[PDB]
């Protein structure tokens, strides 16, 4: 059985092929310490204090092999408790991966965990598979990065690929940061964790910014509280919007970029003129920071006014978008037709790894 | 351009079939 690694830019997602769930989910963070003369995932969320953090992919490119290397250990040995040699596995690549690290990534599958055999996919186009579509644009907001992804008969096309460097752990430094204005202490881990699920919780993205802002301004009926275990109530109203709205208008955030209405837009228009309206008809929403009440709405309105007047727009937000990468790599490894697609030891021995491409 | 019988199985994939 087949395994599916997703190398989360904040979680991984990992489990067997041909499940419509990943097993494992994790922290994709290695930890170690310092102050009077290495731990992965949760373990080093956990007890952190004597810990410093790092994300070896922090923007979804691999940029630590050795902190690497121990998540991928921790995934197989730890998490799913199997022998590596034993499965074919499936990893996750982010949109624009360079050659050299997918070059790498497949070198330390087969050198250091001999694996029979191996893949690597992109993760929108996985979400795209998982929808049920070969074309379309994806909008993949994760944890440390999006991307809107640009995809023509299963090919992501690499020149009309944005990435937008805001994502969901930007959205909950964001609340951290004005809840600790208005008061509030969080210093350790769930807090911070805490203010992660009240963004969860509580957020979403308003239909119009400025209307909401004058509904937050004239009523208490977007007040919302949240119990803190001690006692305390962090209460918020217009702080549930804003947060999101974020992605919308990077400047909250002190960010000079377009927001991801304007990328998707500008990635539409980098693409062949005759696949646009494709695309359009084709939006499709992947990643944990999409999971906000009303985010396609809003994006079916400002792609309206940004697109030609007749343009047919819709956004699909698949239900399970949380997890669409990981089950688009399930679906795609358990498919009869992609069984000659794994890259085996022996080809990989044969011609080394350059194979991937 | 993924080969077709690919697309094909991916297009019509069922999403029960999918182990819980
Ligand atoms: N219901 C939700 N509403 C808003 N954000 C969410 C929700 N669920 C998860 N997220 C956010 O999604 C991010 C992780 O999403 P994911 O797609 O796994 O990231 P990556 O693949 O980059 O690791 C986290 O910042 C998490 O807070
Ligand atoms: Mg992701």
């Amino acid at each position: 059985t087949a395994l599916v690694c997703d190398n989360g830019s904040g979680l991984v997602k990992a489990g067997f092929a041909g499940d419509d769930a990943p097993r494992a989910v994790f922290p994709s963070i290695v930890g170690r310490p310092r102050h009077q003369g290495s731990y992965v995932g949760d373990e080093a969320q956990s007890k952190r204090g004597i810990l410093t953090l790092k994300y070896p992919i922090e923007h979804g490119i691999i940029t630590n092999w050795d902190d690497m290397e121990k998540i991928w250990h921790h995934t197989f040995y730890n998490e799913l408790r199997v022998a590596p040699e034993e499965h074919p596995t499936l990893l996750t690549e982010a949109p624009l991966n360079p050659k050299a690290n997918r070059e790498k990534m497949t070198q330390i599958m087969f050198e250091t965990f001999n694996v029979p055999a191996m893949y690597v996919a992109i993760q929108a186009v996985l979400s795209l598979y998982a929808s049920g579509r070969t074309t379309g644009i994806v909008l993949d907001s994760g944890d440390g990065v999006t991307h809107n992804v640009p995809i023509y008969e299963g090919y992501a096309l690499p020149h009309a690929i944005m990435r937008l460097d805001l994502a969901g752990r930007d959205l909950t430094d964001y609340l951290m940061k004005i809840l600790t204005e208005r008061g509030y202490s969080f210093v350790t881990t769930a807090e911070r964790e805490i203010v992660r699920d009240i963004k969860e919780k509580l957020c979403y993205v308003a239909l119009d910014f400025e209307n909401e802002m004058a509904t937050a301004a004239s009523s208490s009926s977007l007040e919302k509280s949240y119990e803190l275990p001690d006692g305390q109530v962090i209460t918020i109203g217009n702080e549930r919007f804003r947060c999101p709205e974020t992605l919308f208008q990077p400047s909250f955030i002190g960010m000079e970029s377009a927001g991801i209405h304007e990328t998707t837009y500008n990635s539409i228009m980098k693409c062949d003129i005759d696949i646009r309206k494709d695309l359009y008809a084709n939006n499709v929403m992947s990643g944990g920071t999409t999971m906000y009440p009303g985010i396609a709405d809003r994006m079916q309105k400002e792609i309206t006014a940004l697109a030609p007047s007749t343009m047919k727009i819709k956004i699909i937000a698949p239900p399970e978008r949380k997890y669409s990468v990981w089950i688009g790599g399930s679906i795609l490894a358990s498919l009869s037709t992609f069984q000659q697609m794994w890259i085996t030891k022996q080809e990989y021995d044969e011609a080394g790894p350059s194979i991937v491409h | 351009k993924v080969a077709e019988n690919l697309k094909s199985q991916l297009e019509g994939f069922d999403k029960s079939k999918l182990k819980n």
